[PDB]
């Protein structure tokens, strides 16, 4: 009980060096190009329109899904994808690269893949922005249902920092973790309603069942039923509400013991 | 007359490995002997307040791994480190990135070091006009020259209050036109009676600097006292290792490193 | 014409040279992994499971393909594009990251991505190696239309190097590049035979005839009817063989005039 | 009597940049003014065959540009340098990687350095005697200590035999009793008659060592001549900064960095 406490203090009185530590990450990473930090937008852009070219107009030549384009249903489901898998790669590595600078310091060291998480979050916001404003121009108009992303924006940051702080101790401890979890991420991808609903297309019995204990289904149906649907979806959906946030809490204890277990020897083992 | 730093029996073990294989197999298996190498063993020494401390010995003694022990970045394996006030260490390397400007990298490096922001706000002005870097602190540092990069390090640096200071080889910084001032930095920490290691090679600013001597052979401690008393013998061993043939060199370094192998 | 000249000579003058840097390269990799250089192998295993999966047994349910288990026809399709999508991720980046360890040093700047491509060609050859075993255990054997590989196999490693050779260059010059070769990839990857045909599912008038244009199609067709379909493949399909090695041709051509024109300015855009 | 480096009106320029607007309007516009700024400007020497030459200045002078624009690595902007036989440069850091063990590193920055696989083979047990690591050859580089390190890439570098040496800051490495050793060896490349270039901030060193003396000073050269006739010149002006007031000292660094800083 003692590591939640410390950890969550650590947190909570460092949230101003956080943000400052992902801005200064940002500025770091985007240095040499011409564009700067622009690339942060532009590279999405081109991924979606390669994935809306294949999954788009190869498979179903473009059909309208529940009466919504395809277009917009696949940008509002896979806004959050990118986000995800940079937070998840580069913040499993952020320990092992980042504590000799800060080994010497006396420095809160349970923050380091938390910043490292905040500099692509920044770009998901951006993203999020620009999706609902070209659904807007579409003629879909927001409505009192908009307010939920309050509540839904805020758990894809949680779930994905705690699933890195567990994994940057695990890739500190034993180095096959860091390329252990390239599967895993792929697996996340492919097993969502990201891209397409099965249902439709093939049996429903077995690929469907496998797809609710997946959080990024949650995640991706929360977003188009507050920004597409118009509905409000916890209603008829709070189980899966309760076991994510069960699913979050049990990465987060796991994380922290494991943490505090193993800092003060983190030199060793790098 | 308080103890400052106070340490107790601390040891510091390494296992070697030479292939996979061994590594694998003493992970897995519960009871296995491989070969150990004693970085330290049995070092104690008390530190009072107000004390100049100079380590000197030769390369590989363990002097590094004392002050990494010390300095609170290292974990001794068997013993404990008794320690009031905080420590900061001297290191110019540690926050500087190319990418980032010199104004940039101020702030990036005493936010990681420990300030807040108002702090930050005020020592800024007079941490650029210690560097003397001119027009190009608003440059970025991968364009700096060597020196430039190494005065900006130090300017940073010295900004530290504790309460225990450790150095390593950085008295002075630049060309003779700069060293005068990085050493009156330096003593103003000695007028003010704080506990100081200092790590280095150079005798002569051991001597001119230092109070006490404390002289690391193979991991252990071969004498603890006044620099007077120990720093003539640490000279003389010096002076007579040159006389030596390069034989007894050899049966001297081997004899040396035969104590520290062990297998358990 | 002494562009051409230079680059070619220097390569077969450092064969041997690359080979101990890439032997060394891939010891460097995999340091820290308690199995060592076996990850090499176990990676692409893997992500091949996840894909068979995915796309084997959800898309078709695992129908054969020409008579031949799918499983099979998978695992020959893609056993190549790990090699090619690595090469080309970080021999673009080759140059950037290893001329300050060789600047001053007299060495031939021309060879530093050829040993970056490799150490991954080591481990595209055991993959093949064991793909083949696997084939044998099934129950399929090889024949004397083997023998293709010994002209396939070079071509796909000359393709990667001369795309790695100017790719190298122009990340060099610009840094945009580097950030744009990932949309590239992904087009490459999914507008080829590998893990669908087009044609019984979809129309073909459209998505066949763009999908000839790709390498990728090329080389892994040729690998498939090499190893498994029994027949010469360059007894119908010579007018794609020319057309590849006319792009191989141009594209080193091109490579090697950038790469002598900025040789003695790289310290400068670095 | 023949030369061996002969320089010509070398120049070297750099673009200046605060923002990436001004740096995308300068790449992308035809013809823009923007700031530049004089690393070099106008400097011509001649060396001949066996002259060994001590570089020295103040911080940001230049030294190192000239002496990277000598070794190659580096293109003037403006100008050509003519020069016979190979050359050589002595850099420890550069092929040393702290995955690989000493064993490896010795292969593998040999390869990269220039010699072919059987004068490899014969050169290693000379390598392993003289760096006298002893059993931590086997492992990894990055276990070893700084001083360790730093000797096995002076021991890696000393094999070199070129026509032309290039030395900075690397006369000496370790401690007192392996500092002889590589002083002996630096000599031995004297008595071969060999042009050598030194740069460093030790004047002791560069009195014993050197034979002619050049001066930077903003990047121009201010005198080129005999030790005995240049290096009292410059102690004196060394000698003479250091009485002068802090504003004076700012008044001369300002005016010496207007002249670099051109608008064009
Ligand atoms: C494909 C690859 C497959 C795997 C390959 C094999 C991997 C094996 C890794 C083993 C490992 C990782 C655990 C990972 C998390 C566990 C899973 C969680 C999963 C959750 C989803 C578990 O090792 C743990 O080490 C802990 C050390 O604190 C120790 O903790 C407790 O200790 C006290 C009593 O032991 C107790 O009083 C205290 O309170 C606890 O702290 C644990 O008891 C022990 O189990 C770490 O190994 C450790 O490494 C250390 C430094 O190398 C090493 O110590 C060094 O000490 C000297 C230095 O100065 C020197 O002598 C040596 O340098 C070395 O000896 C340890 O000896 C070794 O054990
Ligand atoms: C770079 C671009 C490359 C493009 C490559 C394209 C390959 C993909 C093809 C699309 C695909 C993938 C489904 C996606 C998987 C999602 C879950 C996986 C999750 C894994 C984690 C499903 O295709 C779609 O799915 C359904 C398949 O039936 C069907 O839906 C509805 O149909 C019912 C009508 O009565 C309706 O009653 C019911 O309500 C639905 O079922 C759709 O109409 C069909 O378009 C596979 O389909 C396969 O291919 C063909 C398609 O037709 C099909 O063969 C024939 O079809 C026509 C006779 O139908 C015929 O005219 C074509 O000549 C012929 O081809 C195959 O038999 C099918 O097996
Ligand atoms: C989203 C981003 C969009 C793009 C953003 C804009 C990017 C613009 C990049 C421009 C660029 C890249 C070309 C890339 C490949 C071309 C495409 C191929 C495609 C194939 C599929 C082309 O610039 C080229 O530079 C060459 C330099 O050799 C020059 O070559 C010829 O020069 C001679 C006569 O000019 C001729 O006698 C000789 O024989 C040739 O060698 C060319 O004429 C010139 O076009 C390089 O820019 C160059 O950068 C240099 C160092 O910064 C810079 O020189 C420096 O010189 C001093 C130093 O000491 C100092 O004064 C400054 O530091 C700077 O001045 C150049 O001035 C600048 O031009
Ligand atoms: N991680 C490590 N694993 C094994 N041995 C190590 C490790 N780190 C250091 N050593 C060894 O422990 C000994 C102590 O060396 P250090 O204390 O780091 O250097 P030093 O005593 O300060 O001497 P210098 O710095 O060269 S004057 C040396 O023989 C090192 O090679
Ligand atoms: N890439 C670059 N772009 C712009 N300015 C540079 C660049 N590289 C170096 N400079 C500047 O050019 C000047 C020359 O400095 P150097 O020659 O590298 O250092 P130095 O003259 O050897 O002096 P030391 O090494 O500190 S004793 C300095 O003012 C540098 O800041
Ligand atoms: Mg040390
Ligand atoms: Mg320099």
């Amino acid at each position: 009980m003692s590591a939640i406490g410390t950890v969550f203090k650590e947190h909570v009185k460092n949230f101003y060096l956080i943000q400052r530590l992902a801005q200064f990450q940002v500025k770091i990473i985007n240095h040499s190009n011409y564009l700067g930090v622009a690339w942060e937008l532009i590279n999405p852009v081109m991924q979606i329109m390669v994935y809306w070219m294949v999954f788009g107009l190869g498979i179903r030549s473009n059909a309208p899904i529940h009466g919504v384009p395809f277009v917009y249903w696949l940008l509002v489901g896979i806004s959050m994808w990118f986000f995800i898998n940079q937070g998840i790669l580069e913040g499993t590595k952020a320990i092992t690269q980042k504590f000799n600078q800060v080994s010497k310091m006396n420095f809160p060291l349970s923050i380091i893949p938390t910043y490292i998480v905040t500099s692509r979050f920044y770009g998901h916001l951006g993203l999020l922005l620009l999706v609902i404003i070209a659904c807007m121009f579409t003629g879909i108009y927001p409505s009192i249902h908009i307010i939920q992303l309050l509540i839904y924006v805020p758990f894809c940051f949680f779930l994905t920092a705690s699933v890195t702080l567990l994994t940057s101790t695990l890739g500190v401890l034993v180095r096959d973790t860091q390329m252990l979890m390239q599967a895993i991420l792929r697996i996340l991808f492919y097993f969502s309603p990201i891209l397409w609903l099965p249902k439709n297309h093939g049996i429903s019995g077995l690929i469907h069942e496998m797809m609710k204990y997946n959080p990024v289904y949650f995640i991706a149906e929360s977003y188009r039923a507050a920004i597409l649907y118009h509905e409000w979806y916890f209603m008829d959906h709070w189980k899966l509400m309760l076991y994510n946030f069960g699913i979050v809490a049990i990465f987060f204890a796991i994380g922290a013991y494991l943490h505090m277990k193993y800092r003060d020897q983190f030199a060793d083992f790098l | 007359m308080n103890v400052s730093v106070n340490i107790k029996n601390v040891t510091k073990e390494y296992r070697i490995y030479r292939t996979n294989k061994e590594r694998m197999k003493d992970a897995l298996i519960p009871k296995h002997k491989n070969k150990t190498f004693f970085a330290l063993d049995d070092i104690s020494l008390k530190a009072y307040e107000g004390d100049v401390i100079g380590l000197v010995g030769i390369n590989g003694s363990g002097k590094s791994t004392l002050s990494n022990i010390i300095g609170g970045s290292l974990s001794p394996t068997v013993g404990k480190v008794d320690r009031n006030g905080e420590v900061s260490v001297i290191a110019i390397s540690a926050g500087l990135s190319g990418q980032l400007t010199g104004i940039e990298n101020i702030e990036f490096k005493m936010l990681c070091m420990g300030f807040k922001r108002k702090e930050i706000k005020a020592m800024t002005p007079k941490i650029i006009e210690f560097s003397e870097l001119g027009e190009f602190i608003y440059q970025p540092v991968k364009k700096y020259s060597s020196g430039m990069r190494a005065k900006l390090g130090f300017s940073i640096n010295i900004t530290v209050n504790p309460d225990i200071l450790v150095i390593d080889e950085a008295l002075s910084v630049g060309d003779q036109t700069f060293a005068q001032k990085c050493l009156d930095k330096i003593y103003e920490f000695k007028e003010q009676n704080k506990t100081i290691f200092f790590v280095s090679h150079n005798l002569g600013q051991v001597r001119q600097f230092c109070t006490k001597i404390a002289w690391i052979e193979g991991g252990k401690l071969k004498d603890y006292g006044e620099l007077d008393d120990v720093l003539p013998k640490y000279e003389a061993f010096l002076n007579d290792f040159k006389k030596k043939s390069k034989a007894e060199q050899k049966e001297f370094r081997n004899k040396l490193d035969e104590s520290r192998f062990v297998i358990k």
